[PDB]
């Protein structure tokens, strides 16, 4: 029993983290086989970052301008190129700790583990969701760019996020591992703002199922609702619309608990309209939306890697 | 306000 | 910016996790140098666990009754002994991945990372506190016993917890790595209940300082209070008494923010007496108490390992 | 109710 915000074990990723310095700018890179991936703004200076022309900035560099350190070993750069907003630095030795891996791009609503790093060294690990507005509510300080987000399936690390920057509201923005930003953000220090966010409805329902599996049942009721009547309530409360595919994805948790999805939607309607009247669900006084249905099944069934 | 690129 | 429940990177611990089977009972063990540590109830059968006599049960076993698997490698047991509630299984090969380590016992109020495991394989990582009543609010299923809790300082893993069991309220109980239980619990399947819990006051204050560092300031006020008048409010609300040592430990965060500790205590008093009036602090509608002052400084300053 | 030892 119990339900925690639980990250994947990070050892496979720790073995890939390196430090990349260009000039006085240092950040993290990801070393897979003989390539190091890192955010391209490592080539910027303090004066460069309002409106850098990255193509110009990169033409003026050569291999010897990139100092890559794996632990106490300096890795020799033998090639460099730009791919969208990341750099690919080809090095002369393949990482012997390279895991089986994939580069995947995730959807808003999906979760992943972040290995926060400074100067190439892991600092801590935590779980994040891709928000509907394509930001993530991370914990990142100066020097954390190049830290990656990932999921693990069996022995395979699926990298989905590389950290670049912090928006003025204190939320974070980054790219997939092909260098393409999540959302309408650019790697420049200008006024940028996230679009308005919304709550991830299918995830809130998944977490309510986790609560039932763990014995929190006070919010249940005998009511049902229709998918249309529910979605009218979701719109009013800034929740994402629930689809039939969401209802289907929640099928396994619905069968395990014996509570029909539209029955649980009736509970969520009442929680939205009346609050919790001083009670809590799984230790929270708020409706939690950064657990996917997969996360719930994974944790309440004990899947390992 | 502006965004902050988080290299160091 | 940002503030997350953040665990230590788990790679150093992952390299120590093994599977221990005796009969039809399987759980996890911790392999350091040539010893495997695991919960002694691995030697129990289904009928053994109401009131096992562990000394009797262990005399009836020999080395060949313990099957230890490190990945796909079976480790030969060449010695066994009981130490309080753990077994020490001496094996014929030292773990080449043994980190620098310590066995430390922690105090209630202190935090640690848990690497939850099944069949010797890591499943996920999360942060826990030792509650004042010596339970932990973990996420653990059948087969998770032997999973360990730990802190990392520089390159040294300080192991502080080994998981044994789940109480009827769904909270968890375990030992230090010398086999001594935290709190008044025993490794038997009997009626046992945790003592009444309380909220860890110094931690709530630390988290309020984290909130200020991250720009959440709405709960601040111009009031101060005395340590005695504060502790009268803490008693009424089931909070631990605040000591002068707590005030001193909070010194660094007090200096960084410019808010005196007894000034922040005035904020906490008002939050306890009036609630948050629909607002949140660091994403929470509840007063969070599983971050220590060290955790706050660590995360808001970017310490690595 | 009873405690549950969490070997498997």
């Amino acid at each position: 029993s119990g339900f925690r915000k639980m990250a994947f074990p990070s050892g496979k990723v720790e073995g890939c983290m390196v430090q990349v310095t260009c000039g006085t700018t240092t950040l993290n890179g990801l070393w897979l086989d003989d390539v190091v991936y890192c955010p391209r703004h490592v080539i910027c200076t303090s004066e460069d970052m309002l409106n850098p022309n990255y193509e110009d900035l990169l033409i003026r560099k050569s291999n010897h301008n990139f100092l890559v350190q794996a632990g106490n070993v300096q890795l020799r750069v033998i090639g460099h190129s730009m791919q969208n907003c990341v750099l690919k630095l080809k090095v002369d030795t393949a990482n012997p700790k390279t895991p089986k891996y994939k580069f995947v791009r995730i959807q808003p609503g999906q979760t992943f583990s972040v290995l926060a790093c400074y100067n190439g060294s892991p600092s801590g690990v935590y779980q994040c969701a891709m928000r509907p507005n394509f930001t993530i509510k991370g914990s990142f300080l100066n020097g954390s760019a190049g830290s990656v987000g990932f999921n693990i399936d069996y022995d395979c690390v699926s990298f989905c996020y590389m950290h670049h920057m912090e928006l003025p509201t204190g939320v974070h923005a980054g790219t997939d591992l092909e260098g393409n930003f999540y959302g309408p953000f650019v790697d420049r220090q200008t006024a940028q703002a996230a679009g308005t966010d919304t709550t991830i409805t299918v995830n809130v329902l998944a977490w309510l199922y986790a609560a039932v599996i763990n014995g929190d049942r006070w919010f249940l009721n005998r009511f049902t609702t229709t998918l249309n009547d529910f979605n009218l309530v979701a719109m009013k409360y800034n929740y994402e619309p629930l689809t039939q595919d969401h209802v289907d994805i929640l099928g396994p948790l619905s069968a395990q608990t014996g509570i029909a999805v539209l029955d649980m939607c009736a509970s969520l309607k009442e929680l939205l309209q009346n609050g919790m009247n001083g009670r809590t669900i799984l230790g929270s006084a708020l409706l939690e939306d950064e657990f996917t249905p997969f996360d719930v099944v994974r944790q309440c069934s004990g899947v390992t890697f | 306000p502006h965004t902050v690129l988080q290299a160091v």
